[PDB]
RNA sequence: AUCGAAUCGCCACCUACAAGACUGGAGCUUGCUCCCUCGAAGGCGCCAAGUAUAUUCAUGAUCACAAGACA
RNA sequence: CGACGUCGCUUUUUGAUCCUUCGAUGUCGGCUCUUCCUAACCUAGCGCCGCAGAAGACGCUAAGGGUUGGAUUGUUCACCCACUGACAGGGAACGUGAGCUGGGUUUAGACCGUCGUGAGACAGGUUGGUUUUACCCUACUUAGCUGGAAAUUGCGAGAAAAAGAUUAUCCGUGCAAAGCGGACGUCGGGUCGCUUGGGCCUGGCGAGCGGUGGGUAGUACAUGGUACGCUCAUCACC
RNA sequence: UUAGGGAUAUGUGGCGUCAAAACUUAUGGGCUCAUUCUCGAUACGUGAAAAGGGUGUUGGUGGAUACAGUUGGACCCAACCGAAUCCACCGGCCCCGAAAAUGGAUGACGCUUAAGCCCAAUUAGUGAUUGCCCAUUAUUCCUUUGGUAAGGGCGGAAACAAAUGGAGAAAGUGUAGCCCUUCCGAUGUAGAUGUGGCCUGGAGGUUAGGACGAAGCUUAUGGCGUGAGCCUAAGAUGGACCGGCCUCUAGUGCAGAUCUUGGUUGGCGUA
RNA sequence: UCGAACCACCUAGUAGCUGGUUCACAUCGAAGUUUCCCUCAGGAUAGCUGGUGCUAGUAGAAGUAUUGUGCGGUAAAGCAA
RNA sequence: GGCCAGAACCAGCCCUACUGCAUUAUCCUGUCGGGGAUCAAAAUCCGGCGGGCAACGAAGUGCAAGAAUCUUGGGUCUUGG
């Protein structure tokens, strides 16, 4: 991951500035997996770079111990003869995640391949990603529109935590430690989005008169 | 949506002969989605009751009768369906609709649902508004309220379709990806 | 059709990395060029140090 | 330094959080009434640093990867 | 527990069938070794009893672990002796013969009984009777070398990093606060263009933090070999 | 149900991803929650399940009671209290019944405001009766080929040199098909038949080539033919024969018969 | 080399059985059934198929209807016939 | 120029936008009475009687032939010029 000497040579003799790709981060938590996994695996295919975030807070319908024991009897399955080479059946929530838009995805082609690794799957928001711009959410894939609020959930965290997740307090700890920190900023801050707005009203008094007619006229004033 | 059923009325004979020189002229009330079905039910009842087959037969009219204008109402309909475990099964249920031909659809709806019983299967006996004193079942009666009043809670309210988006951001309006 | 993983094979025997437990420590002895009766006990006074003859 | 490339929206106002059986605020009458910023916009950016007194654009000749691209 | 009836499951029995194999898929049992199944013998829990206790019956969840030594028989099977918490039932080409063994079954020698005029016959008895080949590919067991994120290429740029003249223009402290504490100077030259006491290279002096080498004293540590004070020379930041 | 292609529509089956289509359609209605073979989505496929049972939920049928039934007080029996109850039976979905041996299968993921089951729609109480996606099918267009094919033309109309409109026009089974127009069929084992269909050695004829290079041999040498194959180009290949056409003729076309002969070859620098 | 040695020849012995069987395109295109056979892994023989045609191109046409006119004893029904 | 590409028109096809006839009575209205439910009404509902066109963007009911010329629709790299 580290960047060669021979590339940070040629981006010194080329002088270009920081460059970084068009990236969608799109917030997990709260989101029905099967179907946020579906949508992900559209858009991968259809070229997106997709960096998902909180996937610990995926849900599932049901409850945790159906799914919990819908977990243990995939890893059951083994290959018997040698367990290495067997499936791998990976624990973190965000593994679980690539998994499931792996298999909605066809990973034995490149073209599949290609799709597969332009996701990036996070536990909580790691700080690279924080401050990279605003999340997005899958409005078809969210559980306050899938799921009838009756009905059990599980969340993904959870469930992972007893088949063999072992970083789900860290994950908690960290994200405690980043709301505290973007909700200090936040409390902070709030006199620069307090005086942009007090700018923007005193402003209609100052522009011109025709200008503030065709404001109100398309509903901004 | 409008009705899938259309209320149709048959009406129809055995072609005049010599044994009956004036046959019977009969008047048949059906529920069928286009008139060539209704023509068919037509002469099948035709042939379980009057024994008169559609190949010696007349089919004098066969027109729509139009729906009523639309008002809230509690039409009693009376059906029956058929099941080889019990045979013939007859009920008299009650409903909430604004025409005879809604009230029709949504008892052939109930039944395929709660009986599993398709459209070839049901005979519809009787159709008819009824009055609010009249209802006996509370899930229908709990309509005539005069301050009948709820919210709506758990609704799943989509877009219009130009609008609707793949990806937009946690707390706006703003389609990231549409 | 198939050798499984856990049946016998010839191989590479010892040499390997283990982990015992609970190996009680009985004398933690001092250089015996500070202290050369190492091995001598109260209640053999015999003067020794730890290495045999 | 080969190297000509494909990509074509920027931000130090989105880039904090949570709830959709309900988070603008009250009253009691508990589904209505009243108050408010009136509950359906993240901000900019799209050719005069701003809505005016303006100003060089060609012959790259009628489409062709924008013949340029650090906003 | 369950007559008279009746509804199923299982393929650890035989049968029925003849689809595959007759230019051949080595055919019994045992030994050895691994794994799987649960209709649970022991072991872990738990109901129920014509469960006082003790010893037991029945049932539930559970296959993680365990389930023997011998006499006779080629035997599977059976039976007996003995130990034991218990000596549960099965599958894996009726697991397993280029793994073995060859007692049995199934050639050619020979004996007996019965059968046949006879040559000969008998899921009747008997005795004797060659068990071949791996150096190939996978699998497994270990043992070496070595590329590679566009999983060999694109130059195709994504950090579980920092937080700002757009990361440039210092370093600590603090909550992405309020603030607070520090920073080697000076005299020249040369070269290029946000004009801001401009960027860069470089020279002469004087400091500071240091590295190395020599001299010199106390002290620590396992006590030959490092560290610390003071003092010289030198190099670096410069 | 099948000549070589294009476009447009469909059939069966589908429209959450894999995977084209509802970028998870509707301004349609109901039902269902199923914990270790993990509910269900299995036409044919019986390609896996029954008798029996459930106070899980959702529907029906027929009766009985009501100032009830249930509590609480008292005195099995009657009185308080202030609602609707109760008994019998029959469906739908779900659940129990339901135990096998490598780890595994609605195809996988997953799905439960279904992406499950039953029914019903095509942008929806608005104003009309084709949502969308996939064929060697249908319609239509171009081309080929063969017909039990259908027709037309074929007595050169006239005129016209080069320097500076053209070319062809055969009375025809079959060819580079005499030319043009038109219609229909086109797959196929065993098998039959046809081919101015291809190819090989030799003979009778005819017409050519070759020391300025014959045969043979070589090819990222192209061109032509649906094809068998033919032809040209190059050889920094070869060194003396040989091509086309009509007819005749035969020991006339190879991928494999544990085929014959010769050579080679991985195993292998191995046992 | 022996439950009939070896060599050459008759001998390319015979085989209803096994294996093989060399270019292209085009028009058509099956049968596993009947009868007889020491017949049952084979044949003859009809049928199916190709080729050649002949005859005055709707003539003696039809795996289909309608009408008229015949034939029947299976499904049902019956045991009070 | 026998190459590549874009616009024009021409003919033929292939998709569309533009709609009339018939029908509607178990219907539409007004009124009287009943019946209902309210704090009181109204409505749902049943009769008698009087009027009728739910009315052409009324109805998702039967059939539609409406010259893409008037009034310059789209496509043809799916055709040939
Ligand atoms: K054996
Ligand atoms: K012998
Ligand atoms: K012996
Ligand atoms: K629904
Ligand atoms: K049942
Ligand atoms: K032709
Ligand atoms: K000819
Ligand atoms: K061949
Ligand atoms: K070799
Ligand atoms: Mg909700
Ligand atoms: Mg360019
Ligand atoms: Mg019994
Ligand atoms: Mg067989
Ligand atoms: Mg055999
Ligand atoms: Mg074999
Ligand atoms: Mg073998
Ligand atoms: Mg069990
Ligand atoms: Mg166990
Ligand atoms: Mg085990
Ligand atoms: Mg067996
Ligand atoms: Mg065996
Ligand atoms: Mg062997
Ligand atoms: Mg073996
Ligand atoms: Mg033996
Ligand atoms: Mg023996
Ligand atoms: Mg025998
Ligand atoms: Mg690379
Ligand atoms: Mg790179
Ligand atoms: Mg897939
Ligand atoms: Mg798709
Ligand atoms: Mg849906
Ligand atoms: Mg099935
Ligand atoms: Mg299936
Ligand atoms: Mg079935
Ligand atoms: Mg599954
Ligand atoms: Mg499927
Ligand atoms: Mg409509
Ligand atoms: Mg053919
Ligand atoms: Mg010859
Ligand atoms: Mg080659
Ligand atoms: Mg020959
Ligand atoms: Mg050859
Ligand atoms: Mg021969
Ligand atoms: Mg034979
Ligand atoms: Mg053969
Ligand atoms: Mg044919
Ligand atoms: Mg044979
Ligand atoms: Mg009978
Ligand atoms: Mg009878
Ligand atoms: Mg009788
Ligand atoms: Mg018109
Ligand atoms: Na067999
Ligand atoms: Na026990
Ligand atoms: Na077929
Ligand atoms: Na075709
Ligand atoms: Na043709």
């Amino acid at each position: 991951a580290f960047p060669s000497r021979k590339d940070a040579f040629r981006a010194q003799r080329k002088g270009a500035k920081k460059h970084r790709p068009e990236i969608i981060v799109i917030d997990l938590k709260d989101h029905v997996l099967g179907r946020a996994a579906a949508v992900v695996a559209k858009q991968l295919l259809l070229g997106k770079k997709i960096t998902v975030v909180r996937c610990e807070q995926l849900n599932i319908a049901g409850t945790e111990i159906r799914n919990k024991i819908k977990y243990l009897q995939y890893l059951r399955k083994r290959k018997l003869t040698n367990p290495t080479k067997g499936p791998f059946h990976h624990r973190a929530p965000s593994d679980v995640f690539v998994r499931t838009v792996r298999s909605m995805l066809p990973r034995y082609t490149k073209r599949g391949m290609k799709a597969l690794n332009s996701l990036v799957a996070y536990e909580g928001i790691p700080p690279n990603v924080v401050r990279t711009g605003g999340r997005v959410v899958i409005p078809r894939a969210q559980r306050h529109v899938c799921y009838r609020s009756e009905r059990p959930y599980t969340v993904l965290g959870n469930m992972c935590k007893h088949v063999g997740w072992k970083y789900s307090d860290v994950v908690a700890n960290l994200e405690k430690a980043r709301v505290e920190k973007a909700s200090r900023h936040h409390e902070k801050q709030a006199k620069l989005r307090d005086a942009w707005k007090s700018a923007r009203k005193e402003a209609l008094a100052k522009m011109p008169k025709h200008n503030v007619e065709v404001l109100k006229k398309f509903g901004y004033a | 949506v409008k009705p899938h059923l259309r209320h149709y009325q048959v009406v129809g004979r055995e072609s005049p002969s010599e044994k009956n020189p004036e046959p019977t002229v009969y008047k048949f009330e059906v529920f069928a989605p286009n008139f060539v079905v209704a023509k068919s039910r037509f002469w099948r009842m035709m042939r379980v009751k009057n024994k008169v087959k559609a190949t010696h037969g007349d089919v004098l009219s066969c027109k729509v009768v139009k729906d009523a204008k639309l008002v809230a109402r509690n039409y009693l309909v009376d059906i029956a369906y058929y099941s080889q475990r019990c045979g013939y099964t007859r009920m008299v249920k009650e409903f909430r609709d604004v025409s005879k031909t809604g009230a029709v659809s949504q008892a052939y709806h109930d039944l395929a649902s709660r009986h599993r019983a398709r459209y070839h299967n049901i005979e519809v006996l009787n159709v008819k508004s009824i009055p609010d004193h009249e209802v006996k079942h509370l899930s229908i009666a709990q309509y005539h309220a005069p301050n009948l009043s709820f919210p709506l809670l758990q609704r799943r309210t989509k877009a219009t379709r130009k609008d609707r988006a793949i990806f937009v951001k946690k707390n706006t309006k703003r389609a990231v990806v549409a | 059709a198939r050798v499984m993983y856990t049946v016998a094979r010839a191989g590479q025997h010892g040499y390997h990395h283990r982990t015992q437990l609970n190996k009680k420590i009985y004398q933690i002895g001092r250089s015996v060029a500070v202290e050369p009766n190492q091995a001598t006990t109260t209640y053999d006074l015999t003067a020794k140090t730890i290495t045999p003859m």
